[PDB]
């Protein structure tokens, strides 16, 4: 849980500059777009890293590359490496990050209008974050159905499977045959309805809120690199202030930053810590994490 | 709504 500025440059003033925006604007509420990069601090291994025991094993299997772990081609034709990579990564076997529970301040404090996820760790909702402020944009283990005839199945089955030793006799359909899979949006596949259903309720949001306070969205631990979650940033209003934590520049903030763009190179965890710090809720933050 | 997950 404890963490460190990235360089010995400070983003405090920064991210004074945020708890400002907020202080003068009471009763807006701040739309979240984050990424991978907010549960690295959980210790939730890089299946494309090399020296993650994960990457090994899928390689062990014979997976052509990494992201063939979410193809459905690859999967129809081998479960196994996809099964092996559940396992590891199934909801219950991580612990939320200090950036995560900052979302759930944010939801106690109620300026959280949503906060939308390219993770599938579903980390945000382990850490409290209301269902109805969620946005699982790449589907999560909670659900599972077939990939031929749709019919549903409950997720526990699939994840008794997870325990055998070896992993064996996948979970099939029982109407037409066909391998059963979580609800994870794989490479090649539509997006849930509920995503752009809900941007396209909060994107008039957030326009109608220019004029009235201001709004905020803050873009956190992402490369912006997998479509069509990359689009929002670009898509938020151009006067609607945006915000970026994260390692490096990226996506629309650096193809075509805006003036009143505001850029914090600073981890997630050290972020949340300082935000919280600016903002003087130290105390109910401290009372969440010690919970 | 966007197209597929992609690159
Ligand atoms: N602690 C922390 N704080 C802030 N930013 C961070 C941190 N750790 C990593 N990062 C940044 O977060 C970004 C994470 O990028 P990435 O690993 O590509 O994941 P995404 O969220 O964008 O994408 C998911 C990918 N996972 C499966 C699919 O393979 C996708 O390509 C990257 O630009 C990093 O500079
Ligand atoms: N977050 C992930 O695990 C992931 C895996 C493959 C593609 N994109 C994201
Ligand atoms: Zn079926």
């Amino acid at each position: 849980m404890a963490s460190m500025s990235v360089s010995t440059a400070s983003t405090e003033m920064s991210v004074r500059k945020i708890a400002a925006h907020m202080k003068s604007n009471p009763n807006a509420k701040v739309i979240f777009m984050v990424g991978a990069g907010i549960s690295t601090s959980c210790g939730i291994p890089d299946f494309r890293s090399p020296g993650t025991g994960l990457y090994h094993n899928l390689a062990r299997l014979k997976l052509p590359y990494p992201e063939a772990v979410f193809d459905v081609d690859f999967f129809q034709s081998d479960p196994l490496p996809f099964y092996t990579l559940a396992k590891e990564l199934y909801p219950g076997n991580f612990r939320p990050s200090k950036f995560h529970y900052l979302l759930k301040l944010f939801q106690d404090k109620d300026v959280l209008k949503r906060v939308y996820t390219q993770n599938i760790d579903t980390l945000e909702r382990q850490a409290g974050v209301k269902d109805d402020l969620i946005i699982e944009a790449h589907g999560s283990f909670a659900h599972c159905h077939c990939i031929g005839c749709g019919k549903v199945y409950p997720p526990q089955v699939f994840k008794s499977k997870l325990a055998e030793h070896p992993i064996k006799d996948f979970v099939k359909c029982d109407v037409c045959g066909e391998l059963v899979k979580p609800a994870i949006v794989f490479f090649g596949e539509d997006l849930p309805d509920s995503f752009s259903e809900t941007w396209l309720n909060d994107s008039e949001w957030l326009r109608e809120k220019i004029t009235t306070q201001q709004p905020l969205v803050i873009v956190v631990g992402t490369s912006l690199a997998v479509y069509p979650f990359a689009s929002l940033p670009e898509e938020i209003p151009r006067k609607v202030k945006r915000v970026l934590c994260n390692l490096e520049t990226v996506g629309d903030f650096k193809a075509n930053k805006r003036p009143t763009d505001l850029i914090v190179h600073q981890y997630s965890d050290e972020f949340a810590e300082q935000l919280v710090e600016e903002l003087g809720w130290q105390e109910d933050f401290e009372k969440i994490l010690t919970a | 709504k966007g197209g597929a997950k992609r690159h």
